[PDB]
RNA sequence: CUGACGGAGCAACGCCGCGUGAGUGAUGAAGGUCUAUCGUAAAACUCUGUUAUUAGGGAGAACAUAUGUCACAUCUUGACGUACCUAAUCAGAAAGCCACGGCUAACUACGUGCCAGCAGCCGCGGUAAUACGUAGGUGGCAAGCGUUAUCCGGAAUUAUUGGGCGUAAAGCGCGCGUAGGCGGUUUUUUAAGUCUGAUGUGAAAGCCCACGGCUCAACCGUGGAGGGUCAUUGGAAACUGGAAAACUUG
RNA sequence: ACUUAUAGAUGGAUCCGCGCUGCAUUAGCUAGUUGGUAAGGUAACGGCUUACCAAGGCAACGAUGCAUAGCCGACCUGAGAGG
């Protein structure tokens, strides 16, 4: 999840990209040790390191643990790019992470500790799991919902497509892996996926 | 399961039937890619008939029924 | 001498086995020439017992006889006695 | 580049040789000869202390170490850092190669190394000279 | 407009009867994402807008890609002196592959799908003939059987 | 003089080099067949076949195109006495993605590189030609 | 009888199953490189069982002359036989990260006046080490920090695909010149071979693929890809191939 | 529940083949080099010891010497040849 502090990171990474933020109750200009000078210039190495810094705060995407299914599916269907940015996204941990039910950004992860555990399968109180066509994060064994998860039912509307929260589980997965559209503005393809494998 | 029409030519022969017949193929190696065309020695055998001097015949893989020696074959081409 | 063998690479989570005829001294894993499949002797995976054992079967007349406490998975079938 | 010849007549690569021959090795007493190891890990255990003063590219001054190893031959090292170990006579874990600007010497110290610890005055590198249980 | 992104900054100085001049020597890629980029040959002493004393004289040498359908038709690994490249077809999303400021002359062309590498050199005066001998060796789909004498579809 | 052909080959790329045409070249059964099949995609002045026994003598006339620029290109031999590659009629292989053709002998008659991919007959497939 | 095969201190050796803080929080202080920075630092409130007080813990599975007459069987299978351990659940912290600028991805400086000294090819302190001694961390991270050295595509520094000739690091003392690599034109007698192939279609656990058992990962499986001229030698003479000559001016 | 005319079989294999690396600071070739000819015998032909005689058998092509001396489903791995 944290692994440290946060908020600081307006100028490390863009934003968490899927909520409100901790951005500017103060000067949010200078990354760091640059507070009376310029901005930070461009390249594709300060570039691809700053995508990352985009990745690695955005999601739980940590390096030597995410990559794998882009080159796993590298053998599936269609220059692998975009398929990443919608392979890193695809889990019930996303689509139940746009679902809204949290409010710390662990608390996507965190909708199952004792929120929702059965969905159609194991109780499995984890971030993750392996979301193929029609996965939830769906009701709980011997409970169905919490108040730390539950108290956020749709604690955001128009949650995206294949999470259309058939509420009081506070999660929805209509059909399969979804369309990369509705995640980071911002982002790119080739400078998520094509910068990966050098 | 039979047994092949070997064939090829002599070289030379000592005492009473000590024959032979030369063995060849076409092939090449497995590197550098080139029609050289090679060889190894064989060990047929008569009474002192199939010998030097032009024995351009076929040999066998039998029973040798022999020393070392292991062909009974002999199907020619001529004579000189 | 013929006794019963196996294939191995990697699983279980349920009593798993397979059909063969390897020699009489030596482990129960061995090695097979006419792979007839496998055996699931877990009574949960009853989609694995795939097994055609057709050179296997025709040691009745060859030399065959349930031994090691094989003969439950031949106690289902009859295709023995024929002398 | 013409290929019969080729197979009658073959070519080389190129010519390089291989790093710290006098290295990767552990000298023999009951059969005497060298073994061709490249092992991970090794021992290194003291002789003298030893230094040599001229020093041009850097112009500063820092000593090093004359560390034999098995049985009777010359072998040479360096201590790379701001850390005086004012001692000898040690059994150590050896490091591989050579550091930056000295000659013929490929023999070196881990931080620790069942000897000594490091130079105590460092507290900021907590992954050099000697630098163990440091807050981060 | 041209992405007017910097190639290459280099020092010369010319001794003299005194204290040496220097200078900064440079150009612009004038890439309008359709195949064809040209120099200017900003010979001056100064840096940024050396990119712009190229953007000046520019278009006097600029040459076509004979574009085919984000792709090239034909196979080429051809140089004008060291530098080569190699370009093929491609399916239309392959992810990118390039070297130098020849990320400026194929992700900058009518193709973006190739397997292009730069066989050999790749560097900043030898990129660009590279790729420039490359593309020009190409042709589109209904010309080849003219100076062949047929029509194309003559072929398979 | 072994091969009756060989240099004769490039030396339409090497005659037409700045699209030019006088050079008289000799004969042969496939000199009557090298020049005798791209003429089928209107590529030479003229060579209707050897006038003439011996493997003697014919005129080259190399037609050149309407846009003036070589209409070969450039040209090697990968088939010559000394240097024999004999490959199937399955991947033979892309001569420019297609871009080119190829004309040579076959195990069933003669072809081009127009039958190899649909007839499956074939032996030293010899060039690429543009 | 196992000492064949088994029952395991487990080495954080493999890497994973995931667990050691939460709803967090107004910028929030007594401020640690800088002199607003990591400070949405903090507190003191609450949330998960999953570590921990107990508990019953029986996951697999079918064994056997006389039982009556090689298909085969009962009055015959719990050391680890207690796992899935939801379980109320307090708050039972996830050691510490490197260089600390720019490339290998890194942030600034007092110590430092060349005294110690930085340094993966590039590369740094002589009075502002945007390197060092040390100090609050951003790029990677949480069972992980610097190092240990082996071939891989990368190394296109093998050249089977991907090798220079005057010149890097490279061409004949040449009259001479065995073996043979190569070795005129056209028809060629060949009917071997390549064109490629009827066939044999003789198995594979898995193959150019995918999938199903499994708390997903340690541990098993359908094999349509015929098992790679394997059990038959081929028809195309366009030819390296049992090889008859003719052409001549070379 | 004994001993035999007989069997399907077990490791193998009597053996055939390509499996079967390097050292040119090792070519005038081993007397058995060429192979026929033995009383013999191993479930097994036969210079395998012996049975009889002539070597140029070789021949500048590796005779021969000769240095690590397992192979083969495994693993990192290439785009592919496989290496």
């Amino acid at each position: 999840r944290f692994r440290g502090s946060n908020w600081k990171k307006s100028r490390r990474l863009g934003i968490s990209l899927s909520g409100t933020g901790k951005e500017l109750e103060k000067r949010p200009y200078a990354p760091g040790q640059h507070g009376p000078n310029q901005r930070k210039k461009l390249s594709e190495y300060g570039l691809q390191l700053r995508e990352k810094q985009k990745l690695r705060y955005l999601y739980g995407m940590t390096e030597r643990q995410f990559r794998n299914t882009f080159d796993i599916a590298g053998k599936k269907f269609g220059v692998h790019g975009e398929n990443f940015m919608i392979l890193l996204a695809s889990r019930l941990d996303a689509v139940v992470y746009s679902l809204g039910l949290a409010r710390t950004r662990r608390q996507a992860r965190q909708l199952v500790n004792h929120g929702h555990i059965l969905v159609d399968g194991k109780r499995v109180d984890i971030p993750s799991y392996s979301v193929k066509p029609g996965q939830t994060i769906s009701v709980r064994e011997k409970s169905q919902k919490l108040n730390i998860i539950v108290e956020s039912v749709e604690i955001n509307n128009f949650v995206p497509e294949y999470l259309n929260f058939d509420a009081d589980s506070l999660t929805g997965t209509f059909v399969r892996l979804p369309e990369r559209s509705e995640l980071p503005a911002e982002i790119n393809e080739q400078l998520i996926v094509e910068y990966y494998s050098r | 399961n039979d047994r092949k029409v070997y064939v090829g030519k002599v070289v030379s022969d000592k005492m009473d039937k000590t024959i032979t017949v030369l063995v060849e193929t076409y092939k090449t190696h497995k590197l550098y890619g080139k029609r050289v065309k090679y060889s190894k020695k064989y060990k047929t055998h008569d009474e002192n008939n199939s010998a030097k001097l032009g024995d351009i015949v076929k040999i066998q893989e039998t029973r040798p029924l022999s020393a070392t020696k292991r062909f009974r074959l002999v199907e020619i081409v001529e004579e000189s | 001498a013929v006794k019963i063998r196996l294939t191995r690479l990697g699983s279980k989570r349920n009593p798993f086995y397979r059909i063969v005829v390897a020699d009489a001294r030596s482990p129960r894993d061995g090695r097979i020439i006419e792979q007839i499949g496998t055996y699931n002797p877990t009574s949960a995976n009853a989609p694995e017992i795939k097994v055609d054992e057709a050179l296997a079967l025709k040691w009745l007349n060859d030399g065959a006889k349930p031994t090691d406490t094989v003969h439950n998975i031949l106690s289902k079938e009859g295709i023995m006695k024929k002398f | 580049p013409t290929i019969n010849q080729l197979v009658r007549k073959p070519r080389q690569s190129k010519i390089k040789k291989s790093d710290s021959p006098a290295l990767n090795k552990g000298f023999n007493s009951k059969k005497k000869k060298f073994t061709d190891l490249n092992s991970p890990q090794k021992r290194g255990v003291c002789t003298r202390v030893g230094t040599m003063t001229p020093k041009k590219p850097n112009s500063a001054l820092r000593k090093y170490a004359r560390v034999r190893l098995s049985n009777n031959i010359e072998i040479n090292a360096y201590i790379p850092g701001i850390g005086h170990n004012l001692q000898e006579h040690s059994v150590v874990l050896v490091r591989g190669g050579r550091v930056k600007d000295l000659p013929g010497v490929r023999y070196h110290i881990v931080r620790g190394a069942l000897d000594t610890s490091g130079v105590d005055g460092r507290r900021q590198g907590r992954s050099l000279y000697g630098t163990k249980k440091p807050k981060n | 407009e041209f992405e007017e992104r910097v190639v290459t900054i280099n020092r010369v100085a010319k001794v003299v009867k005194g204290g040496r001049r220097f200078r900064f020597t440079a150009l612009v890629v004038v890439g309008d994402k359709n195949g064809r980029v040209g120099f200017g040959t900003g010979k001056a002493q100064e840096v940024p807008e050396a990119i712009k004393k190229a953007v000046e004289a520019a278009k006097k040498d600029l040459v076509v890609v004979p574009r085919v359908e984000g792709t090239t038709p034909h196979t080429i690994t051809g140089r004008y002196g060291s530098g080569s490249v190699f370009m093929k077809p491609a399916a239309p999303g392959t992810g990118v592959i390039a070297g130098g400021p020849v990320r400026a002359v194929l992700e900058l062309a009518g193709i973006t799908d190739i397997l292009s590498k730069s066989l050999g050199s790749n560097t900043p005066i030898n990129m660009v003939r590279a790729t420039i001998d490359g593309l020009q060796n190409l042709k589109n789909a209904e010309d080849v059987a003219k100076l062949r004498g047929k029509t194309v579809e003559e072929l398979y | 003089m072994t091969d009756p052909i060989a240099d004769m080959l490039t030396r339409v790329r090497n005659a037409n080099m700045v699209r030019h045409e006088k050079l008289e070249l000799p004969a042969s059964n496939i000199k009557k067949e090298i020049a005798e099949i791209l003429k089928s995609e209107g590529f030479i002045k003229n060579v209707e076949y050897v006038e003439d026994d011996k493997q003697g003598v014919l005129r080259l006339f190399l037609k050149y195109g309407q846009n003036d620029e070589r209409v070969i290109t450039g040209l090697k031999r990968i088939s010559k006495p000394g240097l024999r590659v004999y490959a199937k009629a399955s991947e033979m292989p892309k001569v420019l993605n297609g871009l080119g053709i190829a004309l040579v002998s076959t195990s069933e008659g003669v072809i081009t590189d127009k039958e190899a991919r649909k007839r499956n007959v074939g032996g030293e497939i010899i060039a690429y030609v543009w």
